[PDB]
């Protein structure tokens, strides 16, 4: 070997975290798409 | 270590529907039987 041009090491390689896409609905997240259904219809049905 | 990030499902709140519905009929009831008892009166 010659003479050392380049100084490395082994390190670790992962994909990127992600950007955080919370998209245009992520605030009804928690509950599922059933529940707030099933509220409304149950929201018109006691009004009823 | 491996726990999720999980919504709730509508089984989790699903007796609060039940007791909801349960709710309404009774009042169906009450409605009859108070409207029943003035037109006796």
């Amino acid at each position: 070997f010659s003479k050392p041009f380049m100084s490395l090491g082994i390190s670790i390689m992962i994909k990127k975290p992600q950007k955080s896409k919370p998209g245009v609905f992520s605030f009804l997240d928690p509950l599922a798409y059933e529940i707030w259904m099933c509220i409304v219809f149950a929201y018109i049905g006691v009004s009823v | 270590s491996k726990e999720k990030t999980s919504a709730l499902s509508l089984s989790n709140v699903a007796g609060v529907f039940y007791i909801l519905v349960g709710g309404l009929g009774l009042a169906m009831l009450v409605a009859l039987i108070e409207f029943c008892y003035k037109s006796r009166a």
